[PDB]
RNA sequence: UGACAGACUGAGAGCUCUUUCUUGAUUCUAUGGGUGGUGGUGCAUGGCCGUUCUUAGUUGGUGGAGCGAUUUGUCUGGUUAAUUCCGUUAACGAACGAGACCUCAGCCUGCUAACUAGCUAUGCGGAGCCAUCCCUCCGCAGCUAGCUUCUUAGAGGGACUAUGGCCGUUUAGGCCACGGAAGUUUGAGGCAAUAACAGGUCUGUCAUGCCCUUAGAUGUUCUGGGCCGCACGCGCGCUACACUGAUGUAUUCAACGAGUAUAUAGCCUUGGCCGACAGGCCCGGGUAAUCUUGGGAAAUUUCAUCGUGAUGGGGAUAGAUCAUUGCAAUUGUUGGUCUUCAACGAGGAAUGCCUAGUAAGCGCGAGUCAUCAGCUCGCGUUGACUACGUCCCUGCCCUUUGUACACACCG
């Protein structure tokens, strides 16, 4: 729910990954999730760890949250 | 100005007993609240009793509160009572 | 960009001049101790106290130290 | 007899609104109620952004003003004389309680 | 019926509307505020001033015209409100009261500096950890010019200014130009709340003294 | 079944399907419309009356107590005003009116009480039957 | 034919909420009204 | 004092006139004085705001030096985003600014709860089916939770360079590594010092001094026009110059907020119907996590159509006509429909903005608003190249030095 295309997508990847990681650590051994653990972290962290990015805030004087407007001296 | 007597009247027997009086700057409304009367003697006849200082004014951004005074009550018991 | 104000480090030195004996090298006991020894007014200054005085404690357990004075 | 009662309580600050909302709380439970509450419900946050100049000149600067209210309801299960019972205690500065009687 | 965040914007209004107004009756008498507090089948609103019996007048009249004239302004139900006239608990502390205070004093002719350090030892003796007056405007002279005047601490930047700062601004309309006044006060903390304000300035640490067994 | 299908094949299938599973009444301005006014060209398919309706088949089924307002959103789009900067623009009344009205009148969907349309159990037997038949 | 409730001018209003107030004296006023400015 | 009729004038302004009726001490006349002014003066000013100046800077008390303006403290050096700190020290001890502070965002399977939030299970229903049950997906309800993970919002917890290595007087710190959600104070803002500007604002203000005006008015109200005029020059922008595209189907994903008694349903508008559209009719819902909207946004994705052509890029211009807002649409308010199909081949000299969910692309909401959003302020969606530097250009801060400058090199 929420976000959009490829945001969703990439919830989806993290989503199951950490579902699988719990499933197996709470139902099945902690030895065995770690297995688990160590093939998802070895390809890539961002699937068990959130990505703390969001679109951070526009600022006045300008169109865009780092972007001012084109300045005009003459 | 024109007043009616009794326009007049009707101002002096609300004054009698209230003591207080708030116009509007809001104009042309022909019926202030809580009296009847076209607003322009509303801030004028109390603008000459100003002038005749029987009321003490605060204008309070064009919302012109009044409160009368201990000598207006004896200007207006001089009319009626 | 994380030098220590005044406000932390003359709080670190006085109160490491009183307690001593009552407070240790582990971060988070001293963060518990200076609960209870001061009153601040804000979390993160209390971890930017604490995490001073820790490695006050690091230093002043191996060797001497300026100023601060201990019976 | 026993009926089923709303009460509505907003304001502007949060360390003055749970103050309210546990006063309630404790009112009913000393007195055994069927409460459920206090549901939170989500922030209203007006907002109004003015330039600060008054005159329009140098450069744009705008400031964002916001007031946040604050919403909260809880529902009791009393009659409407025991809830006065209750809701006769002391009310801090700045909440509004709006109890209404509901299905 | 009207929605909450219509409600609380026009309780608001209302609030600058008596505070604003309240001040060309109460100027002579040292108005500093108003509060406005919701009760059942009944309304309070407690303005805080210096002097009761001329905020009253004889025997309450003044209020009862005070009380009339807000009843029939804002159209509530007859006896919903009435308006009591507290005394400030001190009045040194009271940014507002000193605004109007000084601008008595420099109507009067008081001579600026006298005025002004008047403002200040006063303020001091009532026990206000800080204070400073900004005049602006043509005193004695054409050119504009400001005069200054401080004393004790101040600060000026961050959340605790609201916390801490009373600060007030005052028209003076003395003949050839209008010379306008500033008056801040930062205040003392004291817990208890009846004074100062109860949360500490952050700029503070109080290492208890160790107690011996 | 329909949702284990591949959204456009079921759309392509059930689009033949209501060719060729008997057939209707249907409005002699279909060959003329834009469908919205923001499109520029009538849609260059033929039998676009009848992919539209295989759309809005499995609108109603996945999603109930639509009405044609909410229909004229979700097929509205990008609206480009010219050298005035683009915007979303709702879709057509009538076009969808007609769709609604013709699968009403096969009984596939139907106007609700409280407002908005949901299919019936056979048109869901329908639109099961057709998603199955579907590689 | 709408002006300030404060000043009464016909510019610059803030009709949002139903203030009828200008930009400027709705500043002048802002904080007694409640516009606390948290940022 | 108001007015019938007729002329006058748009005027259904009795303003004036022919006409005699009505009100009655309210007036009218004259002298003063005020009142009102988006009139002047921002070079008389208050306030507010901007800027100097986003940098780290500033001022006392006592003491030292100097006849004195003044200087020291406020620094040799190291370090830091920082007059940040270590330390040095005729200074000592302090006051602001920095930091600290507050707001938003990021972590919490930890706590408080939530039929105006949502899972979860079972109970039936509907449809697919080794159909008889099961299994998959939807619908509805509850004394279903020994439900709060998703949603909300409170209290809290969390980061401290804490841990390790190396450098550093092994001080202040820095660079690196594990851990961790977070190791440019974690990211972004709010607030923000002394001294000043003849910076802007007398057109925000019953804030204002002085002048001018004050009835035949620069006062107030109305009508019509004007602020929009166009040989032209400049500034911020929008649309493009296409194939990484346009067109036409199919596919489906947010966030920020918004919604006066608005009268006889009325601001957001769901739903049914008519219409190609535009937009109309009827039932209604909502003062709101309740109805709008569980925002069904676009970009993008997918399948075809156009195939290098100023073409189906482009939508400038102009004609015909239709409906809504409005008491009024003309110098077309706006929105449709058909047609008209311009320049524009990636733009000279020059110049601007930008270092991570940032630039850029894409849409939404709010402000204005009866209608008009190419603008401004917010919001999310997709999402990078480059660098982690230097004082070369433009500027800033400190020290030293030079000065015939002080309105200060525009000397
Ligand atoms: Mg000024
Ligand atoms: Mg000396
Ligand atoms: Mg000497
Ligand atoms: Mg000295
Ligand atoms: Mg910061
Ligand atoms: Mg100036
Ligand atoms: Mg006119
Ligand atoms: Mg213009
Ligand atoms: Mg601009
Ligand atoms: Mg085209
Ligand atoms: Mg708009
Ligand atoms: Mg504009
Ligand atoms: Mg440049
Ligand atoms: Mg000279
Ligand atoms: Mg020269
Ligand atoms: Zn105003």
């Amino acid at each position: 729910r929420g976000g959009g295309k490829t945001s969703q997508i990439y919830s989806i990847r993290q989503a199951i990954a950490k579902s699988l990681v719990a499933y197996y650590q709470k139902y099945v051994d902690e030895a065995a999730k770690k297995e688990v653990k160590e093939i998802f972290a070895r390809y890539d962290r961002t699937l068990l760890v959130a990505d703390p990015r969001r679109c951070e805030p526009k600022k006045f004087g300008g169109r865009g949250a780092r972007a001012r407007f084109q300045k005009s001296y003459r | 100005m024109i007043i009616s007597k009794k326009n007049r009247n009707e101002i002096c027997k609300y004054l009698f007993q209230e003591g207080v009086l708030y116009a509007k700057k809001d104009y042309n409304l022909a019926k202030h609240p809580q009296i009847d009367v076209p607003n322009l003697q509303v801030i004028k006849l109390m603008q000459s009793f100003k002038s005749k200082e029987y009321v003490r004014e605060t204008f309070s951004w064009q919302h012109y509160y009044w409160y009368l005074t201990n000598d207006g009550i004896e200007f207006l018991r001089n009319f009626l009572n | 960009g994380r030098v220590r104000t005044k406000t932390v480090k003359k709080t670190s030195r006085q109160v490491i001049e009183k307690y001593y004996s009552r407070m240790t090298l582990d971060f988070h006991t001293n963060k518990k101790v200076l609960e209870e020894v001061s009153i601040l007014q804000s979390k993160r200054l209390r971890n930017k106290v604490a995490g001073f005085t820790t490695h006050l404690m690091r230093r002043i357990q191996r060797g001497p130290v300026r100023g601060i004075s201990l019976k | 007899v026993q009926h089923r009662i709303r009460i509505t309580l907003s304001s502007k600050s949060v360390k003055n609104l749970e103050k309210v909302c546990s006063d309630l709380v404790k009112g009913a439970k000393e007195k055994q109620l069927k409460v459920k509450g206090p549901v939170r419900m989500p922030t209203k946050v007006l907002n109004i952004t003015t330039r600060k100049s008054p005159c329009g000149e140098g450069t744009n600067t705008w400031d964002r003003f916001e007031m946040r209210v604050h919403k909260r309801v809880i529902d009791l299960v009393s009659s409407p004389d025991v809830v006065k019972q209750i809701t006769s205690i002391t009310i801090e500065p700045g909440v509004e309680v709006e109890v209404t009687i509901s299905d | 019926q009207i929605s909450k965040k219509k409600k609380f914007v026009s309780d608001g209004v209302f609030y600058a509307e008596l505070n604003e107004m309240l001040t060309r009756e109460l100027a002579e008498d040292g108005y500093s505020g108003v509060e406005v507090r919701v009760t059942p089948m009944r309304t309070e609103i407690i303005i805080r001033a210096t002097r009761t019996q001329n905020v009253l007048g004889e025997k309450g009249r003044r209020i009862r015209e005070l009380t009339s004239v807000v009843q029939k302004r804002f159209n509530f139900l007859e006896n919903g409100v009435e308006l009591y006239a507290e005394k400030v608990v001190n009045r040194g502390l009271c940014a507002i009261a000193q605004a109007e205070s000084l601008r008595y004093k420099l109507l009067g002719g008081l001579a600026v500096r006298r005025a002004c350090y008047g403002v200040l030892r006063f303020v001091m003796e009532s026990g206000a950890k800080g204070c400073e007056v900004i005049v602006s405007g043509k005193l004695r002279a054409q050119r504009a010019k400001s005069m200054k005047f401080k004393d004790g601490y101040m600060i000026s930047s961050g959340q605790p200014v609201n916390e801490y700062i009373d600060a007030a601004v005052r028209h003076v309309l003395l003949r050839q130009g209008v010379l306008g006044i500033k008056v801040k006060i930062m205040l003392d903390w004291d817990p208890k709340g009846k004074l100062g304000p109860t949360t500490p300035l952050p700029d503070l640490v109080t290492i208890h003294p160790p107690k011996e067994e | 079944t329909v949702k284990d299908v591949n959204p456009h094949e079921f759309v392509k299938a059930y689009s033949a399907h209501l060719k060729r599973s008997g057939k209707m009444e249907l409005p002699e301005w279909v060959d003329i419309v834009k469908t919205a006014r923001f499109k520029e060209l009538p849609p260059s398919d033929a039998d676009w009356y009848y992919i539209r309706a295989a759309s809005m088949a499995r609108k109603i089924y996945l999603r109930q107590g639509i009405g044609i307002g909410g229909f004229q959103k979700i097929y509205g789009g990008r609206q480009r005003n010219g050298s005035r900067p683009p915007h979303f623009c709702k879709s057509s009344g009538a076009v969808s009116r007609n769709i609604l009205q013709e699968l009403q009148k096969m009984g596939i969907i139907d106007v609700d009480p409280k407002g908005g349309r949901l299919i019936t159990s056979q048109g869901r037997r329908d639109l099961d039957q057709v998603a199955g038949t579907v590689p | 034919s709408r002006v300030c409730r404060v000043c009464g001018n016909s510019h610059g209003l803030i009709r949002k909420y139903g203030l009828m107030c200008c930009r400027q004296c709705f500043r002048s006023n802002a904080k007694d009204i409640g516009f606390i400015k948290y940022r």
